[PDB]
RNA sequence: AGUAAACUGAGAGUAGAGUGCUUAGUUGAACAGGGCCCUGAAGCGCGUACACACCGCCCGUCACCCUCCUCAAGUAUACUUCAAAGG
RNA sequence: AAUAGGUUUGGUCCUAGCCUUUCUAUUAGCUCUUAGUAAGAUUACACAUGCAAGCAUCCCCGUUCCAGUGAGUUCACCCUCUAAAUCACCACGAUCAAAAGGGACAAGCAUCAAGCACGCAGCAAUGCAGCUCAAAACGCUUAGCCUAGCCACACCCCCACGGGAAACAGCAGUGAUUAACCUUUAGCAAUAAACGAAAGUUUAACUAAGCUAUACUAACCCCAGGGUUGGUCAAUUUCGUGCCAGCCACCGCGGUCACACGAUUAACCCAAGUCAAUAGAAGCCGGCGUAAAGAGUGUUUUAGAUCACCCCCUCCCCAAUAAAGCUAAAACUCACCUGAGUUGUAAAAAACUCCAGUUGACACAAAAUAGACUACGAAAGUGGCUUUAACAUAUCUGAACACACAAUAGCUAAGACCCAAACUGGGAUUAGAUACCCCACUAUGCUUAGCCCUAAACCUCAACAGUUAAAUCAACAAAACUGCUCGCCAGAACACUACGAGCCACAGCUUAAAACUCAAAGGACCUGGCGGUGCUUCAUAUCCCUCUAGAGGAGCCUGUUCUGUAAUCGAUAAACCCCGAUCAACCUCACCACCUCUUGCUCAGCCUAUAUACCGCCAUCUUCAGCAAACCCUGAUGAAGGCUACAAAGUAAGCGCAAGUACCCACGUAAAGACGUUAGGUCAAGGUGUAGCCC
């Protein structure tokens, strides 16, 4: 069979990698914002949970760990 | 598909079907912007005349005038129906001639 | 550009006579 | 086509051609039955074919299959009173079967016609409504009464436009 | 091959007009083997996204251009939830 | 989607979307006679005015109903238990029907996958740690519903103490708003409800009217309109227009013959309607080698299947895997001797010259031959030697995510480094060369320990079981199928993308949309064209060389081009260019300037346009040998194809070639030379279609 199906997946891919090639460095900064914006919304999820349930703070010894950091 | 998938999934889900420029509604009513003349795409060669109205729902959008001749001009009122226009790309909506402002084409 | 009609669509009036 | 072995099973004629209707006794019926073995044949052709029309007459009673596990096929229905009733089923054929347990658990035809009946009672032929509860809407649908007047106007003399007209 | 080459005459058409054309004759050769890049044909294949038929179709950057969407700093607005509780 | 139809291609078949035809509703345009009947804000936005609940010997009862709306939305149904209410009173009941308890009960999204206290035991104290959930919990979004009717709401804060605030979602009516638009009528006579012991009283419930082609039914002396008329699809004459104006549901139409545009004529269909827009009605038992789809591999869970007992025939070995050890050939390096060059290719340059050749020593790299074998392993992979360990399951199926793997490339750290080698540098090529060609060298290919988790991870064939008889079968691939299960798919493109989530991944992987756009996209095959396409044999004055005389340089002659001129036209690559002309000083003559004539040499005339309307006569391949009616057969009766002589589906009239004839023969030269190719040449030989001119 022809490869036009290939070639028109082909283009797309090289165009795709090209552009995240040009902007990694603002995608890098997004991404970095997009994160911290993640753990927000989790700390926050936690949040809820004890306050809900009656508690005026976190558990006795709870400090929320960062579980979206590369570290 | 085997008859115990065929009842996992379930009878087949329609896709919810697409409201057109209308909205799902026969006709709107518009305030004319601007009037200008589209080039259809080939192989249709033509001067067809559009005209861009606000919408009572907010959006401005591309309408085809039809007929011989139009008088339309900014802040008049028209209504407009579906149907595209098939050679203007992206010519959804039609102005109804003898309605509003947009009066019937001048015979002959 | 003149614009060059389908083979297929060309219409006749054989049936018609 | 209809997918599957004997698509017949799968069809609304079919599964009402089951005559055990089950006494109002009757509340769970297990049925052990072996994959294989010459002799468990008719109680796997009795799941197989019989087991649909039992449970389509019964939709409120409890049916629950196990598999292998005894060395032969039986059906054991349980009654509200608390009562079991072991039904050996093993060297029997599904007709068999299915003969069996409409004698002993099985409403007799008699007592099938007499709820047919009672039935009708609810249908009173007299009665005046939707089509879907009535045969007849109205009275002005019977030959001999006064038509009604969408289909046939009214003499000026029996409508309310006129009479007032007179008196007025 | 009486060919090429050379030489000579006649005719058509004009009132006249060609170094042109048509045609008759004279003298009268050399070579004819070997090859297939090229040119073209024949045969048998192979590929084909072209069919306006390779002067074909066609991909992308940039330019212009309209329609739609995404991301996005800071800020504002609106909405949602609470009492489904405790003393 | 159906009795289907149209639409992809040069063509055929297949797949597939879109659209047509049918039936309703609403709105728009245009049009419209009557009667009867039914039905009738777009808006839970704001409302002027009037009315919509009274009754009755005071108490009470009623105003908790009816009427309205569709904002919200699994309080509607069944069962159990049991209030209020009806049966004057008791009902020891029936009827009706709350609260409570049990069960059942919309759609879409899993890119909402976890919820976060959601359970149990105990008299209590208190104890246990459970409960829901991919068979969809939790969550988001949408929607009144299952219509003798029901549910919900009643300006808002779910509620209505309270607060905001001052309420038509009661009838009639109004404003704003929307494509959407009924009277500020009458009567309590009928029925229903309230009240009364009752005669009765009241009620915008309701009844009877008003308004409206939204529908139904009936009628019309008189009075018909709307749309359509290229195909689908019933039905077009004459003009105008000339890719413009416009048209089109789809395909498409419009550049001088427009049945498709506009007008006009006629016709077709329906008809007091017509039919423009919109919405709805008809959607899973079909597929997954190549069209969308078998996700790289195996396992199992809750389950499903009957392929599990019976009932049986490929255990061991070959290139599985892991570990340790080992080395034959060839490199590299070093040493001696010798040589002065070696390397590089179509050819060069650059590079090296402690270089090359022989001999010897020599690896953490890679594994000729066997292997023409077709084995091992789940796949990925696995082919030098030895040894150790070792290749799950006595029914199958069973995961993007669980579990464990997974080439090459790549990341992190420490090593090895012969050779190869991205990148980079140099040389050359080129219009350019960030390439192809040459040289050097690095990451990398190796080891160790961690990652990453992709492939055209492809026999492009899911696992298991069974069949070879049916129809063999769209096509090609790989003969055609059945059972059963899981996975997956539902026009193209957007998109191996966006967002979400997960991940040792951070320029990543996995899962994976939508808006705008289009009428196709796509699969297989056939034909043609073309190929910097293969092989083979050829051209006889012939493609190259060979033979002879020329052209190309000079002058002249002549044609054309260009320039010039007030001043023809045609030919114009082969197949124009001493060509139409076997011929222009006037004439010829068709051109230019000036002057003149107007029924004109002609029952006029035109060398005006169109050779892309033609006849006529020709060029061209042809320095060919083929064209072909009528039949027949093959491919499933697909587009297509049809020959074998020891013959296998072709037979063929006619035409051409051939034969014959002309010239001096039977040789040669002429003549002849089909169909078709170039819309080839000629409207200016003459004739002529169409269009144009007529002082
Ligand atoms: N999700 C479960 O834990 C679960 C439990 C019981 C049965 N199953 C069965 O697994 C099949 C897949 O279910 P789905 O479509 O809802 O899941 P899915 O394939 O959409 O996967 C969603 C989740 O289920 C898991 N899952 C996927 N396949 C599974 C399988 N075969 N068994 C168990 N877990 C699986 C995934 O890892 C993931 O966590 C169905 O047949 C279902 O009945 C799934
Ligand atoms: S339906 Fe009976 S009178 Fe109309
Ligand atoms: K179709
Ligand atoms: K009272
Ligand atoms: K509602
Ligand atoms: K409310
Ligand atoms: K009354
Ligand atoms: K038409
Ligand atoms: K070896
Ligand atoms: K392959
Ligand atoms: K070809
Ligand atoms: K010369
Ligand atoms: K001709
Ligand atoms: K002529
Ligand atoms: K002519
Ligand atoms: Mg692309
Ligand atoms: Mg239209
Ligand atoms: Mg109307
Ligand atoms: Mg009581
Ligand atoms: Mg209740
Ligand atoms: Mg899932
Ligand atoms: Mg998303
Ligand atoms: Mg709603
Ligand atoms: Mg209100
Ligand atoms: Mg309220
Ligand atoms: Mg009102
Ligand atoms: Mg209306
Ligand atoms: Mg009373
Ligand atoms: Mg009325
Ligand atoms: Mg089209
Ligand atoms: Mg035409
Ligand atoms: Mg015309
Ligand atoms: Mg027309
Ligand atoms: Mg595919
Ligand atoms: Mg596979
Ligand atoms: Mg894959
Ligand atoms: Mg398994
Ligand atoms: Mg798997
Ligand atoms: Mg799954
Ligand atoms: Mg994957
Ligand atoms: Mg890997
Ligand atoms: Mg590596
Ligand atoms: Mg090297
Ligand atoms: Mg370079
Ligand atoms: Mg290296
Ligand atoms: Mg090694
Ligand atoms: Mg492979
Ligand atoms: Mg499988
Ligand atoms: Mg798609
Ligand atoms: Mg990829
Ligand atoms: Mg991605
Ligand atoms: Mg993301
Ligand atoms: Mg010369
Ligand atoms: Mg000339
Ligand atoms: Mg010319
Ligand atoms: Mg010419
Ligand atoms: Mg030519
Ligand atoms: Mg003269
Ligand atoms: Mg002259
Ligand atoms: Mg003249
Ligand atoms: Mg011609
Ligand atoms: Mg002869
Ligand atoms: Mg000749
Ligand atoms: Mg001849
Ligand atoms: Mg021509």
């Amino acid at each position: 069979k022809n490869v036009l199906k290939i070639r028109r997946r082909k283009m797309n891919h090289h165009k795709y990698r090209k552009l995240v090639k040009k902007t990694r460095f603002l995608r890098r900064k997004v991404q970095e914002g997009r994160l911290r914006r993640k753990q927000i919304k989790f700390e926050k999820d936690l949040r809820r949970i004890w306050l809900k349930a009656g508690l005026k703070e976190a558990p006795e010894g709870w400090q929320t760990p960062k579980i979206y950091l590369r570290g | 598909a085997t008859l115990n998938q065929m009842h996992r999934l379930g009878p087949p889900k329609r896709p919810p079907r697409k409201l057109g420029p209308t909205e799902g509604r026969p006709q709107l009513k518009g305030v004319v912007l601007c009037t200008f003349t589209r080039k259809p795409k080939k192989p249709n060669s033509a001067n067809r005349k559009c005209c861009r109205v606000r919408l009572s729902t907010g959006r401005e959008a591309v309408c085809f005038i039809p007929g011989e001749g139009h008088t339309l001009q900014e802040h008049q009122i028209v209504l407009v129906e579906g149907g595209r226009t098939q050679d203007l790309p992206g010519v959804k909506l039609t102005v109804v001639r003898g309605k509003y402002d947009c009066g019937h084409v001048q015979k002959k | 550009g003149r614009k060059r009609a389908k083979p297929r669509l060309e219409q006749d009036s054989s049936l018609k006579s | 086509p209809m997918k599957g072995r004997f698509p017949i099973r799968r069809t609304l004629q079919y599964l009402s051609q089951g005559n055990v209707v089950f006494k109002d006794s009757v509340k769970v019926m297990t049925v052990n039955y072996n994959t294989h073995g010459e002799l468990g044949e008719g109680a796997r052709k009795f799941v197989f074919f019989n087991i649909p029309q039992i449970q389509y007459k019964n939709p409120w009673v409890q049916i629950m299959m196990f598999k292998n596990m005894t060395p032969s096929p039986f059906l054991r229905f349980y009654l509200d009173s608390g009562e079991q009733v072991l039904v050996d089923v093993e060297t029997k054929s599904n007709k068999e079967i299915m003969e069996h347990i409409r004698k002993i658990l099985g409403k007799n035809e008699e007592t099938l016609r007499e709820e047919e009946e009672e039935k009708k009672q609810l249908s009173h032929p007299a009665n005046f409504g939707p089509r879907k509860y009535c045969l007849r809407e109205c009275i002005c649908e019977v030959e001999g009464q006064v038509p009604c007047p969408s289909l046939v106007p009214l003499p000026k003399e029996m409508r309310g436009k006129y009479k007032a007209a007179l008196k007025a």
